[PDB]
RNA sequence: AGGUUGACCUCGGAUCAGGUAGGAGGACCCGCUGAACUUAAGCAUAUCAAUAAGCGGAGGAAAAGAAACCAACAGGGAUUGCCCUAGUAACGGCGAGUGAAGCGGCAACAGCUCAAAUUUGAAAGCUGGCUUCGGCCCGCGUUGUAAUUUGGAGAGGAUGCUUU
């Protein structure tokens, strides 16, 4: 039981691992690449408003 | 034939309940006999005079049980069997009152400065 | 002095443990008991293996 | 009141009166039993500051010991292992001969509880005590608020784990350097000293 | 009556009235007792190890614990545990090796009871028995049961407000 089963990372790195997954949402091709059906999204990154 | 019923045993007294209990007895030894002599349905009626039997003896043993409760609900000493039961070590724990039991100058310093109910604006 | 208990120990006292529908369970109807039965005037029985 | 004066004199142990009243007692205690109960304490200003009290529920038993060291039961008093460079003639039990006494007459009354224990007596060949025990099933005792702690099952045979004053003394039980490896138990505060501690981020 | 009649002390008896102990379990806990394989080229210091086996004793936790502490500071302030101190100070044949503590951050926090004093204008205390549940008895106990005090104080004074 004691093999090590957790990872410690750096905050750091766990915010830019972070910041570019955010960055890579709002690309239009990678949604595509990564197999989502977006053909009939109006717009990348989608805002709906708050009041729905 | 042969089951009795709680219902009806549970008014009786001790009496009657002791004069049942002779007649099931009788006839289930009578009944033995029967079972080894021939077969048939009176296997049936076997178990129900056993089923019968064990009815009787419980209500008598309620009955008297709570006699006796009765009768000690007043006494010091009660016997063992009547006794709760407990665990052994909840039976050795001390009471409720001798564990509550404090001292007078605690009890002084308690009646002059008990724990407070107080609140800290912010 | 004798005891002169403040309380009996045991409530109620017990029952007979061999009583006589205990004592007795059936006869026996082996043919060696109904030869002895007009032989010898003598009935068989099963009994309680602690009755004497 | 007189027990100050019994205080000061029994510090005086090498005087002519205390000399001629250990001696006598001395031998009254050895044509005793070796545990035997007392009727009332020897010494009743040091029974009354270890804790006994004249109530009923406490009791007082006399016990003595064989005194000197310790010998380890192996046929023909030698081992058949590695030198050792020494006899078992000198070899020292880790506990007191109070200790020893105290555990003994807790056998002889299990119903009890030791309290405490006091050295009344000495010779060549035994150490004698006086032995504090107190009833927890009496209902005198279960009353009293500065008693009744010992009627809880936590106490049962204080002797025995080395509860009483004489064990905590054994076992090390004092603050400070001089106390490091047995302040907390010595055994447990090994254990916590060898055990490895793996934590998830690491 | 005094060769008697008693008071105590100590020591016994009882299937005496009422209770209690034992065995189990033992992962964890408190003690006692206690190896060798191993590692040191071998090997009697050492190491394995204040470990395994053995023995006694608890609980839901145990144990520890309100300083005869740490410190040497502008001082901290019962106990326990985690992180750190630190593989450090230190110990060690022919060296293999061994190895804490104070401070600091945190989890959690909680404080108290006797002995030593004459209530002495009143043993004010208590087990048990019987109760009509009001109490009354047999006793324990002055070789000291209550109240009061525990070092942070307290006792005696003074003083005027608060408290239940």
């Amino acid at each position: 039981i004691w093999r090590k089963w957790h990872v410690k990372i750096n905050q750091g790195q766990k915010r830019f691992a972070t910041a570019s997954a955010l960055a890579a949402s709002a690309v239009a091709p990678l949604l595509m690449a990564r197999g989502h059906q977006v053909s009939t999204v109006p717009e990348v990154p989608l805002v709906v408003d708050s009041a729905a | 034939n042969g089951k009795v019923k709680a219902g009806q045993l549970w008014s009786k007294n001790k009496e009657e309940l002791t004069k049942i209990l002779g007649e099931l007895k009788t006839e289930l030894s009578q009944l033995r006999i029967q079972k080894i002599s021939s077969s048939g349905a009176k296997l049936n009626k076997i178990h129900d005079l056993r089923k019968s039997i064990a009815r009787v003896l419980t209500v008598i043993n309620a009955k008297q049980r709570a006699q006796l409760r009765l009768f000690y609900k007043n006494k010091k000493y009660l016997p063992l069997d009547l006794r709760p039961k407990l665990t052994r070590a909840l039976r050795r724990r001390l009471s409720k009152e001798d564990a509550s039991r404090v001292l007078e100058k605690t009890k002084k310093r308690l009646t002059h400065f008990p724990q407070r109910k107080y609140a800290v604006k912010a | 002095l004798s005891r002169a208990p403040k309380y009996p120990r045991k409530s109620i006292p017990h029952e007979p443990r061999l009583d006589e529908h205990k004592i007795i369970i059936h006869p026996l109807n082996t043919e060696g008991a109904l030869k002895k039965i007009e032989e010898q005037n003598t009935l068989v029985f099963i009994v309680d293996v602690k009755a004497n | 009141g007189a027990l100050k004066y019994l205080e000061e004199l029994s510090k005086k142990k090498q005087s002519d009166v205390v000399r001629f009243l250990l001696r006598v007692r001395c031998w009254e205690y050895r044509q005793l039993n070796v545990i035997h109960r007392a009727s009332r304490p020897s010494r009743p200003d040091k029974a009354r500051r270890l804790g006994y009290k004249a109530k009923q529920g406490y009791v007082i038993y006399r016990v003595r010991v064989r005194r000197g060291g310790r010998k380890r039961p192996v046929p023909k008093g030698a081992t058949y292992g590695k030198p050792t460079n020494q006899g078992v003639n000198q070899l020292k039990y880790q506990r007191s001969l109070r200790a020893t006494a105290e555990e003994r007459v807790g056998r002889r009354c299990s119903n009890l509880r030791v309290l405490n224990s006091y050295w009344v007596n000495q010779d060549s060949t035994y150490k004698y005590y006086e032995v504090i025990l107190v009833d927890p099933n009496h209902k005198a005792i279960r009353r009293d608020p500065r008693i009744n702690w010992i009627c809880n099952p936590v106490h049962k045979h204080r002797e025995c784990r080395g509860l009483t004053s004489t064990g905590k003394k054994s076992r090390g039980l004092n603050k400070g350097h001089r106390f490091n490896k047995t302040r907390a138990g010595r055994r447990k505060t090994w254990k916590r000293h060898n055990t490895l501690s793996l934590w998830r981020y690491r």
